[PDB]
């Protein structure tokens, strides 16, 4: 459910020059049937409108964005002659791309409206027919946008679609006029499109963009380039080899878990993963002696145990029938085959029945909304203990609940401990293999001695412990060490309230106090403490002195949503992101007992030197740097590693080795070493960078150039945030207008100064990252607080939608945005307007005292 | 090369592909013709 | 209609001819022999990038045989 999420990568000059032929090559299965039975099924299953307009509304919008430093403003302005090639009419009957409309009306933020546009395409109605990848006469245009299909032209394979790719970038090349710019559609991204694009186009442009909607499970892609004809050495750089590396994993991944639903309008009998199971009884009897139901009822509850099972009782042909229905999936399947002998039920829920239900109609699928926040949580951190437990492994797991989900996600040949306060309701005596159950406290003493355990486990409880007791989070954390420290387990796995960056605050889900370590969760309302990083080490550290300590990162990967597709756990987008937010906050402690231990030497923040120095290894051996799967570099090859900085250091006296860095991305970045001349890994311990601080501070001169030119102020920023401004209209985020503030350089910002900027709020937000306003949000006050002249004249233009009618001097003169308004004679309006949307005009005022009221 | 699900082709990067250079299959197309004119009449 | 249709193919012959001439495609006796992939993976390294080859693969390989 939900929009879509966008993605993008600029062009710096400061990145590890890459070159075309060491970018990842699409996947050669990716043609083979089931891959495409898969990506037919994700696209079918999408709730979202029109996605030619939406993928449209994306590209422009980002397009509309991207700075010339030679001139200090976008390549992007307004009346461009436009070109949209391969104007796909749409049977929708707007005959038409529907964004071009929308985008002439300025009915987006952030996008200014062009002179015109004109529609090339095989199935354009609007405009003209051509085939493009060959001449045809036309005149030249300033921005070309292309949205054309490579896999109608050219026989049904790779090469000829290369070959098409190449004709589309010569024709753009060609159309647009010089200093224009150009968009293409890439279906297929292949090695040597970039080689072509390297060798024939790159010198020729001032900055390019790389953009990708995810809107289905494909690898489409959009290639931007800026200032047509005018020569510089732009080449590829690390951020595109990240972004293709995460481009093409995501996909792998999501296409994975999506080849396993049942067909879209199937025909579910249960052999199938994923069905929905129903039994019925007619005239059902349960008072005396069944043996006939209180067997039916209890194979489809083994059947499916733990998902939300739903009833109905009514009647049928007139037969008093109960209806049973539930879903199947593979770890409600998993649980089955832990058991020996059946369990059963207790009917009394049931007799007592004695109101009538209709029954309903199935659907397997069955959320509507969306996936809440905190259940996807719960998720992608299981998803973490199932994938990190082999067979036979000894389990002893910590905060249990009654439910005992483990019993549903642990192979079928492990033993496991519940250890929990609250009673459980999973039976007792039908377990094949091992299964114990306990009534007393995890935090508590004198338990530990008698238990086997392997892998120890606590999730989404400590914090809760910790809070009930009255305890702080370094009491509790201690605490829980001691107890494990006399036990006998080997690997420990713990969800730790604790930060992992700059302390913020994610709104309405997660609001974090930083005078006591607090956080609160408002949809719980609750408030419980925190700790930080090193301080929680050093404890581990004691108890263990062979502790090799990581950090597992989640906020890039995917594969933990597989734990939701295969029971029907409708997603949405935002719901994920705001669990990656959330995760940020709530890590997972993997502690290996006896690893190899890693020691942080240096300062751990981006555009900072680090250093680390590992113990305990040979100069023959290795380390690489992982980083979102990605890999930032290896010790063999120094030179050609991704990282800004790179050093290596061997202590033949002490062996130990030393490794002294610079990084450039916030996050989690993992070493893992490489020991003898065979593939054998092992894997230390990952660390953790955090951005710079988030603080602003600015300054306001006391001279207010209510003229053109305008005021231009100081805003103090760590370089490396980037920034822009926004606007709140209707709870929603609008792009504010270019044309009205410009950053430059020290920092100064631009401003041309207005009464409507007195009733609207504004705000300096960032978008370094994939999301935005995450780090720096921060509302300029000092705008709604500026004192007017009346011996000046000023530019003027309306709020918003509402109904503002001026005033000079208390007097109402005329109504802004009213039918049949009428333009004074000694008004003006202005060429380019100010406004935050493109259709509100912007007019000149004389001079005097303006005062508008909302009605 | 393969740009369908299923493939009739001829894989040229498959196996199976032979390669023997002999001298009874000198390679050649269509180097000159008897254009003479006098024989063209 | 043959020599406008001859002037079109000026450059594909090139490159065909580059294709069979970089390595020993005619032998004066007896016959010659070697592996195709390795053969192919050797065109894929040596033939220029705007080689008509690299864009219409098995058109190239079918006139070859011919
Ligand atoms: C098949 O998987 C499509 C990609 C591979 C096609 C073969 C390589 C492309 C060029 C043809 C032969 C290589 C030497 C020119």
């Amino acid at each position: 459910v939900g929009d879509a999420l966008s993605y993008y990568v600029d062009y710096n000059r400061s990145h590890r020059v890459v070159l075309s032929s060491e970018l990842p090559q699409l996947p050669d299965t990716y043609f083979d049937g089931d891959e495409q039975y898969g990506r037919s099924l994700f696209s079918l299953a999408r709730k979202i409108g029109d996605r030619s307009l939406v993928k449209d509304t994306a590209v422009l919008k980002h397009a509309y964005q991207a700075i010339d430093p030679n001139t200090g403003k976008e390549y992007l302005r307004s009346g461009q002659s436009v070109a949209y090639f391969g104007a796909s009419a749409g049977h929708s009957g707007a005959d038409q791309p529907l964004v071009i409309e929308p985008w002439i009306q300025g009915k987006i933020s952030g996008v200014p409206p062009p002179s015109s546009v004109r529609q090339f395409g095989y199935d354009v109605a609007r405009g003209a027919i051509v085939d493009l990848a060959r001449p045809f006469p036309s005149g030249d245009y300033q921005f070309v946008y292309s949205d054309v299909d490579q896999v109608v032209d050219g026989h049904d394979d790779l090469s000829i679609s290369s070959g098409l790719v190449e004709s589309l970038l010569s024709s753009c090349m060609h159309a647009t006029a010089p200093g224009g710019s150009f968009v293409v559609k890439i279906n297929f991204p292949t090695r040597p499109v970039w080689h072509y694009i390297e060798q024939k186009i790159l010198p020729n442009i001032t900055s390019y963009m790389l953009i990708k909607p995810f809107v289905t499970n494909n690898v489409e892609l959009f290639f931007v380039a800026f200032g047509v004809h005018q020569h510089s050495s732009l080449t590829w750089t690390s951020g595109v080899y990240f972004f293709l590396v995460d481009h093409f994993y995501r996909y792998e991944t999501l296409s994975t878990i999506s080849r396993q639903l049942p067909s879209f309008g199937y025909v579910d009998d249960g052999s199938s993963v994923t069905g929905i199971e129903t039994i019925s009884i007619e005239n059902p009897g349960f008072s005396n002696m069944t043996q006939a139901a209180r067997i039916g009822i209890s194979g489809l509850c083994a059947n499916v145990g733990n998902a939300r099972k739903s009833i109905a009782i009514y009647e049928s042909h007139g037969a008093r029938v109960l209806t049973i229905t539930s879903r199947r999936s593979p770890a409600s399947a998993r649980r089955k085959s832990r058991l020996r002998y059946l369990p059963l039920i207790d009917p009394r829920s049931l007799e007592v029945q004695a109101r009538t239900i209709l029954p309903a109609d199935p659907v397997l699928f069955e959320n509507v909304s969306g996936a809440s926040p905190h259940v996807c949580l719960t998720m992608m951190y299981n998803f973490e203990v199932s994938s990190a437990v082999y067979d036979g492994d000894v389990v002893l797991d910590l905060g249990t609940g009654p439910e005992a989900k483990i019993l549903e996600l642990i192979p079928a040949t492990s033993p496991v401990t519940c250890v929990d306060i609250r009673p459980t309701a999973q039976p007792s005596g039908c377990w094949n293999v091992r299964t114990t159950f306990l009534e007393l406290d995890y935090l508590s003493d004198g338990w530990i001695t008698g238990v086997r355990g392997d892998i120890v486990t606590c999730m989404l409880s400590l914090g809760a412990a910790a809070a009930g007791k009255s305890m702080t989070f370094d009491a509790a954390f201690q605490q829980l060490i001691k107890v494990l420290s006399k036990s006998t387990a080997n690997v420990v796995l713990v969800q730790v309230n604790c930060p992992t960056d700059v302390v913020r605050s994610i709104k309405g889900y997660l609001e974090i106090d930083s005078t006591n370590k607090r956080y609160r969760f408002p949809k719980f309302g609750r408030d419980e403490p925190y700790s930080d990083m090193d301080a929680l080490e050093k404890i581990c550290r004691t108890a263990w002195p062979n502790c090799s300590i990581t950090w597992v990162p989640l906020s890039y990967d995917l594969r933990w949503t597989r734990l939701a597709l295969l029971e029907s756990t409708t997603l949405s987008s935002a719901s994920i992101r705001i669990a990656e937010l959330m995760y940020k906050y709530m890590p997972i402690m993997r502690i290996d007992i006896h690893g190899l231990p890693m020691e942080k030497r240096g300062n751990f923040i981006v555009g900072q030197n680090c250093s680390l120095v590992i113990p305990g290894f040979n100069a023959q051996d290795v380390f690489n740097c992982y980083f979102n799967s990605a890999l930032a570099f290896s010790t063999e090859d120094v030179n050609a590693a991704m990282i800004p900085q790179v050093s290596a250091q061997f202590d033949a006296t002490k062996g130990e080795w030393t490794l002294d860095m610079v990084f450039s991305d916030a996050g989690i970045y993992t070493m893992q070493a490489l020991v003898g001349s065979n593939a054998n890994p092992v894997s230390l311990g990952s660390f953790v960078v955090d951005s710079p601080d988030v603080d602003i501070t600015d300054a306001w001169p006391a001279q207010l150039d209510f003229t053109i030119a305008g005021t231009d102020v100081d805003i103090t920023v760590n370089p490396y945030y980037r920034l822009m401004t926004f606007v709140r209209i209707d709870g929603q985020w609008q792009i504010a207008n270019p044309d009205k503030f410009q950053f430059f350089s020290t920092l100064v910002m631009n401003v041309k100064l207005d009464i409507a900027d007195k009733y609207l709020l504004y705000y300096i937000r960032d978008v370094q990252s994939r999301d935005v306003g995450f780090y720096i949000q921060h509302p300029l006050q000092l705008l709604n607080t500026i004192t007017l002249p009346t011996n000046e004249d000023l530019f003027l233009s309306a709020p918003d939608m509402r109904e503002w009618a001026v005033k000079e001097s208390g007097n109402t003169i005329c109504i802004l945005n009213s039918q049949g308004f009428v333009l004074p004679q000694d008004w003006d309006v202005l060429t380019d307007t100010i406004s935050w949307s493109p259709s509100i005009p912007t007019y000149i005022v004389p001079p005097g005292d303006y005062t508008l009221t909302p009605l | 090369g393969n740009a369908s699900s299923i493939v009739q082709t001829i894989n040229v990067t498959g196996d199976g592909n032979v390669f023997k250079p002999s001298a009874e299959t000198s390679s050649t197309a269509v180097p000159s013709l008897s254009l003479s004119p006098g024989m063209l009449n | 209609s043959i020599q406008a249709a001859l002037k079109a193919l000026e450059k594909w012959e090139i490159d065909l001819r580059v294709a069979q001439t970089l390595l020993p495609t005619n032998v004066p006796i007896g016959e010659v022999s070697c592996p195709m992939q390795s053969v192919v993976k050797l065109l894929d390294d040596q033939l220029p990038d705007d080689s008509l080859i690299r864009r219409y693969p098995k058109e190239a390989a079918v006139a070859l045989a011919k």
